[PDB]
């Protein structure tokens, strides 16, 4: 019954129940406390008066706070009015009366133990909880906090309702789960908690915060750099540019419209290896691939990075073509070696006898440059069904 | 085909509809303590009660306490005239009785013996009778069974 | 009673709910018509078998139709087996019967008042009704049919199902709305309702269409060369041609990733005259979208609305052409006038008329008497632009 426990207002006699298992009541009076002086009475329907046993507090105005808790032995039945009357044994008033439905009355406590990882997407952070009292865990609406650091604290918190599992936020799945996005990708958040009855079925009101947990998210892999591809459809290779003086290593995952993280979906698997760091593993294409990438700046340190979610069919890699010159003017010619589909393939040409470049239309195998100089061409599959990165550059062609 | 009960959109227009009369009975002041007590169901319960007892038992107490219900109300009807008070008492035995067939067709027909019962004599009783056992058992029970009760 | 409730079909003994708290059940005979003879019963699972108060109507032949009406919402009960059997009372014969639920003959009426007009995009249609029976409204599915309102007709009716989903079609808010994209931009419009309960609890079928309702759509604003363009992240001015003997006003609207509608959603705003031609020009806000509507009154009590695309504030930045440096194979040089993003501009070139246009990431470069010209459009991956003030002729 502390001080932050005053959530309640707009009663002479104000109680509250946590788990809708208990309950306690308590009133303030601002005179002198003599001893023995005031009990408390309560009811059910049926059954005679009874009296719970008193305790005092001292306020800090000269008044002082009486509390009662029901017995564990007595159990509190939900929609059933129940008769709570303040009795002074000396001068035999009635201080205060009340008819309370325990179901109208809650202050939920907060999650116990949260946990906040990161999710798929580098800007998704994925929450999980237990619930102090699971078996009303479908009869709660939640509410999330959270805010950043020291650094940029000016920035209010933000508050989000959990709306339900259509959201792939389920409230029970025991504990519950949610997942949400749009947060920046890389800075600390600290994190709390809130829950409140849902009024159809059980009155009430919010809870105290949950003690604040930080999460750092992973952030972008753009930091170092991860940029990779894969090879004809088979195979995923992924090489991203070395820490200094840190050890790297990456892992991978797989899913197929698994959406909602019911139980934490995302689990990592080690990618096989033989300046940069270089890693390659087998794949299981028509699915999305999540590419996360670890690096050991100090012992017993590590950080997380994460690139963009992989389609295989989107990011394929073509061999580079080669190119034949012509002069009078020059012309030129050139090939394919991945002869799938030319017109789904967009060209890049730079020369130089400071360098300068031009984009030929998809498809074509020859032009005409105006000129010694060397000619490199570079090849991107761009087809509105196969596409990918840029290619290798070939040898230079005089 | 999936059972009626089993939507919970018809429980949401129950409760809503419920909530919709009940606000109306206090337009009507000519309201006044029946003549005769009806018989009213037990919607009390406890969570740590509530946990150990079975699907089954839970299902026959609901139809027990619906049909009951629906018995008071029809008894209560008939002490009145044509007054406000008949109309409500009509229109919230059409509710009554549109839940019980919801819940009969996923149920069954199977009711149990009478059970704990309780007297009232004011007319907001009835109503809030029924109010709470739209949001206690019947709820609580459509919403942890889930589809142990259908698929 | 009347002859569009023919929809119903397949059984001896029709019966329709359109509100799931009245019923009427009507069958039709051919033969004679003599006076009490035939009689309509009813009975749920237990009760007494009544009698429904019955009617007759003509017929084209010398047949009759009877109809019996439900008196009041209490004879009515869901999810009930009611057993209708009628009765030649004249020689003791069930001439007809038939074991009914009534929560699976739902035939719910269509939309009374419906209220349309042209969208936030040039070709969107927002379409708004209230529901005759708001009570049941979750549990009903709409459909929508629409044509064009010209003479004759390019193609044939459409019909299609409301998704009743978050993409800005809420069929339920007690009226509803929803957004339909891809209709055909500057031509008339009639379309047409109708609604049928889902079949998870409530059965039944569609009802009658809605009485056709007229849109005219404004179209696109291409056709009258609108263009807008902003100042150095500052004010937003628009121009179009100006359209003989007959005034115009520019209109624009801001709005955030909210943009479901909510009965007249768009708030427009009226220009400000600036100072053939014509001219806008307003305090545009940031972090948003913006609309554009230009009206032209062609007639005196006529206007022809037109819409243009919406865009964001900073996806047309005017950049005012830079200065040239030069000399007599051919140098190239430029001082950009904003350099906040100075290499990522695109300067295509003249040469003297048409040149190629080099690319972009530089302050100079170099070109292979003469007369020269220049443009600048803003094209980078943070910022973009038009290809606004093309530069005078130089040398
Ligand atoms: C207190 O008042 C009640 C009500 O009049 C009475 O029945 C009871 O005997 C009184 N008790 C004392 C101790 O005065
Ligand atoms: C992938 O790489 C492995 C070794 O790195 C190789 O054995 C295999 O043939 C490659 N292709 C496929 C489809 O696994
Ligand atoms: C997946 O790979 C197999 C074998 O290379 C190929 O037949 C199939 O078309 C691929 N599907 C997709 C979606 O890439
Ligand atoms: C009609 O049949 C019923 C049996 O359902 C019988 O009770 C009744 O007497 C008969 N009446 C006549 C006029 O035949
Ligand atoms: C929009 O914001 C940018 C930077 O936040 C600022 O430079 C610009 O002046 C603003 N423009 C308007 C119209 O608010
Ligand atoms: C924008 O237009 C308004 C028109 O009222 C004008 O007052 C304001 O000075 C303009 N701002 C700029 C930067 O031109
Ligand atoms: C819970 O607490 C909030 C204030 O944080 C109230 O505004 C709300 O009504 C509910 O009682
Ligand atoms: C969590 O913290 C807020 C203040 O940020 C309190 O007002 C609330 O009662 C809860 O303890
Ligand atoms: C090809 O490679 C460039 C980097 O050189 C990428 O930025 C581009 O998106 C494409 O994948
Ligand atoms: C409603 O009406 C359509 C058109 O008559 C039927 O095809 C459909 O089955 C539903 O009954
Ligand atoms: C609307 O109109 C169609 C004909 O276009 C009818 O067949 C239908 O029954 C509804 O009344
Ligand atoms: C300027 O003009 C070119 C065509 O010459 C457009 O393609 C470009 O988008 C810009 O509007």
């Amino acid at each position: 019954q502390d001080v932050s426990l005053l959530a309640s207002d707009s009663e002479p006699l104000k109680c509250f129940s946590r788990t809708f298992e208990d309950l306690t009541c308590f009133w303030d009076e601002e005179e002198a406390a003599p001893s023995g002086t005031y009990q408390l009475l309560y009811a059910y329907p049926r059954e005679k008066p009874r009296a719970c046993p008193l305790s005092s507090q001292s306020m800090p105005h000269f008044g002082t706070r009486y509390v009662c808790q029901f017995p564990d032995q007595e159990e509190v039945r939900l929609f059933f009015p129940l008769h709570l009357w303040v009795k002074n044994v000396f001068l035999n008033q009635t201080r205060t009366q009340r008819v309370l439905f325990v179901d109208s009355v809650g202050l939920p406590a907060p999650p116990s133990i949260i946990k906040a990882m990161g999710g798929s997407q580098p800007g998704e952070l994925q929450i999980s909880w237990e619930e102090p009292a699971p078996e009303i865990s479908d009869f709660l609406r939640y509410e999330l906090r959270y805010g950043p650091r020291d650094p940029k604290n000016s920035t209010g918190p933000t508050v989000i309702q959990l709306i339900a599992t259509e959201t792939c936020c389920p409230a029970l799945q025991e504990g519950g789960s949610c997942l949400i996005s749009g947060l920046q990708p890389g800075n600390s958040y600290w994190l709390q908690l809130r829950s409140e009855p849902d009024g159809i079925s059980l009155g009430g009101s919010w809870g105290s915060w949950s003690l604040p947990v930080t999460v750092d998210l992973p952030g972008d892999a753009v930091a170092l750099g991860l940029q990779c591809f894969t090879l004809d459809l088979k195979n995923v290779t992924c090489q991203w540019q070395q820490q200094d003086h840190a050890s790297s290593q990456g892992f991978f995952y797989h899913s197929r419209a698994r959406c909602c993280p019911r139980d934490r979906y995302p689990i990592w698997e080690n990618c096989e290896e033989e300046q940069f760091s270089r890693c390659h593993f087998k794949s299981r294409n028509d699915s999305i691939i999540h590419i996360l990438v670890e690096v050991t700046t100090a012992p017993g340190t590590v950080h997380s990075y994460l690139g963009s979610p992989f389609w295989i069919h989107q990011a394929v890699r073509l061999p580079t073509p080669n190119l034949h010159w012509r002069e009078i003017h020059l012309e030129l010619e050139w090939q394919h070696p991945s002869s799938w589909a030319a017109q789904e393939t967009c060209y890049q040409l730079r020369y130089t006898g400071d360098w300068k470049v031009l984009e030929p239309p998809l498809g074509a195998r020859g032009g005409t440059l105006e000129l010694r100089y060397r000619l490199q061409l570079r090849a991107r599959l761009n087809g509105p069904t196969y596409q990918g990165p840029w290619s290798s550059w070939s040898d230079p062609t005089r | 085909p999936a059972p009626p009960a089993c939507d919970l959109r018809v429980l949401s227009k129950l409760l809503r509809d419920s909530h919709v009369l009940h606000s109306r009975l206090s337009q009507c002041p000519e309201v006044h303590p029946l003549p005769t007590p009806v018989l009213l169901p037990a919607v009390d319960f406890s969570l740590g009660e509530w946990k150990t007892q079975m699907e089954e038992t839970k299902a026959q107490d609901i139809l027990g306490a619906v049909t009951l219900l629906l018995e008071g109300v029809m008894a209560a009807r008939g002490q009145l005239g044509p007054t406000c008070l008949s109309s409500l008492l009509g229109q919230l035995s059409g509710q009554v009785r549109l839940l019980l067939g919801a819940l009969q067709s996923l149920l069954g027909t199977q009711l149990p013996p009478q059970g704990r019962t309780t007297a009232h004599k004011d007319p907001n009783a009835i109503f809030l009778s029924f109010q709470h056992l739209l949001r206690g058992k019947v709820r609580f029970l459509m919403l942890v069974g889930g589809s142990t009760l259908c698929v």
